[PDB]
RNA sequence: GGUGACCACGGGUGACGGGGAAUCAGGGUUCGAUUCCGGAGAGGGAGCCUGAGAAACGGCUACCACAUCCAAGGAAGGCAGCAGGCGCGCAAAUUACCCACUCCCGACCCGGGGAGGUAGUGACGAAAAAUAACAAUACAGGACUCUUUCGAGGCCCUGUAAUUGGAAUGAGUCCACUUUAAAUCCUUUAACGAGGAUCCAUUGGAGGGCAAGUCUGGUGCCAGCAGCCGCGGUAAUUCCAGCUCCAA
């Protein structure tokens, strides 16, 4: 924490997705890769925002420690951040849930429903028996 | 095949799209539109690879579906809409306008224009035919056709289409001594003046063009777009004024720029 | 002499492709009868079943009993004779073994003092003869 | 199908005839004098010089004032004087044919640290580079075959994390210290 | 068959089995190249012999 | 009538064509099943509906060859798609995860995609690159020097072997971060981690071609080696071994 610094570059703003995006590098001379949460709040202090709208990813560390570079994303509002931002990053921040079944099981149910025609009760009870 | 193709491999994409090899297997495959897919710039790569407003196809799809991209004064939500030559791309939320013009190396460059200049657009007439009730027509280099043109307008001349009306306000005849631009082939992107036109019946006419620096080249007639009345262009030219300069005088320009910046 | 006219290319190429049939390598590689006569059928290696164990007398200046196996190939059922190339590797060979046989060095020609033998055993029962000779692994009892 | 590239090339050529005393002795002399691991990484620099000389000879066969000849000649001379194997005043295609593989081997990082004196021998230089002790500018380099340019020549120095610049002594030093303090109060 | 296969492996059978002498490991790679460069490139011998080979059986 | 020694016609192809690949003075000679373009096919043929587009086969109809269920009255088939089996073979991978990327389809910002992406097997092949470095003692060597061989150290470079002898690191264990759809791997980074540093480099050779032994012990024209010359019939530079050397 004593020697960790954020530096921004390729900064630009767009109103198309209502955000400002940049590529940043953080300097840890002798420490591990800085945690994305730490980048989040430090960049929030940098741009006078809160560490709930900050979005960072793609942090690759140069050979031999020291510099690591990632792509930073800041939005004007959390509602816009929810509106246009990938669901996996929303789930990383905990704002999106993926509590669903496997792709294989989903395909099994989709193919089993094709054997039953029209009848709504037998079309919704298709996957009830072969669990 | 048993029908039309609706895929485009990444390596088989047009070279001027400046796509790489490792991102994926496929290319945008632009939808049918006013321009052929060989010389069109789809909006996905225009807003992802040229301006970096979007990082992915999904993001550029969101940008398009929020109805901010305006092409030729009309809102287009097609992610792979073929933009093409000198169609005005207007974004009002961020307030800039783009004119899609080839650079000196035959690639669509990011050319920014004022709104009062973006209000209009040059077109190259491709055919003139009279239709029913004796009504003349005019089909441009786009898919755009219009009725009741000036009878002085002939084939492969230039017309001034102002947006939001689709009408003609002025025109440039294809005449010796007029400023042109090459729209295909090796000399793509070169601004020059019509010096000669040799015509070969039953084949393609060849036009000889000299630029400002005196470099004279030639190209087929179908690759020429008249852009100026004599020597003043009717549009805003990109950087370099469409003057193709060789690698010998490109390298030392790079060295001078590096020396100035260092 | 040879013709040198500007439009003699037809005669030059015709004479070349006629005369190219007179050397043994081109004839062997392009006639196909050598490919038909080859027991391996143009393959580097082959598999077979050991029909018998035989001894072959060496040539005139030498005097030895080269140890070979009479082997029927699994494909096309052709019967060949394959040398067993080490000091005691015939003992690792028994009847009805599935042996792998390769060429014996010079492309379907006999090598050394062994008359009419063009193949050698590389593996027996899916274990290498080199491995058995060096004792690095054992026969599959 | 797959979006790979599979564009690769070999970097060395084996000699046409093996087992000749003159070539074997010359290659062994080079290996011993420059601290190379094997014959592959001297055939590699020989191949590089062969490619450079082939390009220079072909350019020489091109006519004078030919713009392709001029452009590629200045490019090749610029690269050669950046890597430092050619003097800045010898900007001619004829002098490229006069180069030798010793000039290229002298520009290796392994040789350069030994010449600068960061290591006591060429083999010590190689192991010192491999154990992440040598840095160029700010990047640490663990590749002995790192060709050093003239601008990067001055910026070769010990790494900060290594126990030769900054602190943090090695594991054996720390173990010896803790054993010593556990033996003596 | 004429019956001469009974002698297979005869000499390898009769050869007395002597074990390999346990020896120090040999340097490999760059160290090996350094060693064999030092042996035959940096040395001065005052003895005659007309440049005898590296495996002299003196 | 039309075509043919300017090679028609017929036959063969272990022939899909091309962009290209190997080799590399120049000229050429071989290879292109294989990711890009074009063509053809969906077990073999044949015929069709629909549709803008199919003679479609993850559409239909019939025959042939296989082949599934059957209550024997019938009914249902097409992996040269992704995986995965059997067979054939000298010969070729996991019945994994995901639509996160590139794009495609649809009424469509929202769904779907074994296209494709990711991981697993992977010495096909290509790039980089560990298996050690340094110092001090003995015994040598140097254009070494100090008195002119004699003796030594004001120096340098090897090898032999040691209580040396304390410095540097990984390969591995492994916390966290990072990566990522989620992981993995790489790069970071805690803590352990080297003195037969036993944390052990192999594959082929030592008559010539062709670098390397006229060493030693067995065998005795036998066993075997040997691409070719040739070696072996009791003193083997060539076999089987030990040691020592050679090449990568
Ligand atoms: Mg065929
Ligand atoms: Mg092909
Ligand atoms: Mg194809
Ligand atoms: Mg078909
Ligand atoms: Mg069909
Ligand atoms: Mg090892
Ligand atoms: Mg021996």
């Amino acid at each position: 924490n004593d020697t960790v610094t954020i530096r921004t570059r390729k900064f630009m703003t767009n109103r198309l997705l209502q955000r400002k995006q940049m590529v940043i590098d953080v300097l840890h001379p002798g420490k591990a890769t800085v945690p994305k949460t730490e980048i989040r709040e430090k960049l929030a202090k940098m741009y006078k925002t809160t560490p709930d709208v900050i979005f960072v990813f793609g942090f690759r560390t140069h050979f031999g420690g020291g510099k690591t570079t990632g792509f930073g994303m800041i939005y004007d509002s959390l509602d816009y951040a929810k509106k246009n931002e990938p669901k996996h990053r929303l789930a990383r921040h905990g704002l999106y849930e993926k509590k669903k079944t496997s792709r294989k099981q989903r395909k099994e149910r989709k193919n089993r429903m094709k054997k039953v025609r029209g009848t709504a009760k037998a079309n919704v009870g298709a996957g009830k028996k072969p669990k | 095949a048993r029908g039309p193709k609706k895929h485009l491999k990444r390596v088989a994409a047009p070279k001027h799209w400046m796509l790489d090899k490792l991102t994926g297997v496929f290319a945008p495959r632009p939808s049918t539109g006013p321009h052929k897919l060989r010389e069109c710039l789809p909006l996905i790569i225009f807003l992802r690879n040229r301006l970096k407003y979007a990082l992915t196809g999904d993001e550029v799809k969101k940008i398009c579906m929020q109805r901010f991209i305006k092409i030729d004064g009309k809102v287009r939500t097609d992610i792979t809409y073929p933009a093409g030559f000198m169609d005005v791309i207007s974004i009002d939320k961020t307030g800039e306008n783009f004119r899609l013009i080839y650079d000196t190396k035959g690639r669509f460059a990011v050319h920014r224009i004022t709104p009062e200049e973006a209000k209009y657009k040059l077109c190259k007439v491709r055919k003139i035919f009279v239709g029913t009730k004796g009504i003349p027509h005019l089909v441009t280099h786009d898919a755009r056709t219009i009725r009741y043109p000036d009878p002085l307008i002939k084939v492969n001349d230039t017309i001034q289409i102002d947006l939001e009306t689709g009408k003609i306000t002025d025109f440039i005849k294809f005449d010796t001594g007029n400023l042109c631009m090459v729209t295909g082939g090796a000399n793509l992107g070169r601004i020059g003046v019509i010096t000669n036109r040799e015509r070969h019946p039953g084949s393609f006419d060849v036009v000889h063009v000299k630029d400002a620096n005196g470099n004279s080249f030639a190209t087929r007639l179908s690759n020429i777009f008249v852009i100026g009345k004599g020597n003043k262009p009717w549009i805003s030219l990109p950087r370099g004024k469409g003057i193709r300069l060789t690698i010998a005088e490109e390298r030392d320009k790079r060295l001078a720029a590096k020396q100035s910046s260092g | 002499g040879k013709c040198r006219g500007l439009r003699t290319a037809r005669k030059l190429r015709s004479h070349r492709r006629d005369q190219k049939w007179h050397d043994k390598q081109y004839k062997k590689a392009h006639l196909g009868t050598a490919l038909k006569a080859n027991p391996f059928g143009g393959a580097s290696h082959a598999k077979g079943i050991v029909l018998e164990k035989v001894g072959v007398e060496a040539k005139q200046p030498n005097s030895a009993i080269r140890k070979c196996v009479r082997v029927q190939l699994i494909k096309n059922g052709k019967k060949i004779t394959a040398f067993v190339p080490n000091d005691g590797c015939l003992n690792f060979i028994e009847e009805n073994d599935e042996v792998l046989v390769a060429g014996f060095g010079r492309k379907g020609h006999a090598v050394g003092d062994i008359p009419g033998v063009r193949f050698k055993v590389v593996k027996v029962a899916n274990v290498s003869l080199l491995a058995l000779y060096k004792g690095k692994k054992e026969r599959p009892r | 199908p797959v979006a790979r590239s599979w564009v690769c090339r070999k970097t060395y050529v084996t000699p046409r005839r093996p087992f000749e005393k003159s070539r074997l002795d010359q290659e062994l002399k080079l290996i011993g004098e420059y601290g190379l691991r094997n014959k592959r990484e001297v055939w590699r620099v020989k191949f590089t010089l062969a490619k450079i000389r082939k390009a220079a000879r072909e350019l020489l066969t091109l006519d004078e004032k030919d713009p392709r000849r001029l452009f590629e000649g200045n490019a090749l001379l610029r690269r050669l004087v950046r890597i430092g194997v050619l003097d800045e005043g010898k900007m001619k295609l004829d002098y490229i044919l006069g180069l030798k593989i010793e000039d290229f081997l002298e520009r290796r990082l392994q040789t350069q640290v030994f010449k600068l004196g960061l290591a006591k021998s060429i083999h010590h230089a190689r192991v010192l580079i491999r154990q992440r002790h040598i840095r160029v500018r700010k990047q640490v380099v663990n590749i002995p075959s790192f060709i050093v340019r003239l601008d990067s020549q001055k910026h070769i120095d010990f790494s900060l994390r290594s126990p030769y610049g900054g602190g943090r002594p090695g594991r054996v030093k720390r173990k010896n210290a803790k054993k010593g303090q556990g033996g003596a109060g | 068959v004429h019956g001469s296969l009974a002698r297979a492996g005869k000499v390898r059978g009769q050869t007395p089995k002597v074990a390999k002498q346990e020896k120090k490991k040999k340097k490999t790679g760059r160290a090996k190249r350094r060693m064999q460069y030092n042996r035959r490139f940096v040395n001065v011998v005052p003895t005659f012999g007309k440049k005898k080979g590296p495996n002299a059986n003196s």
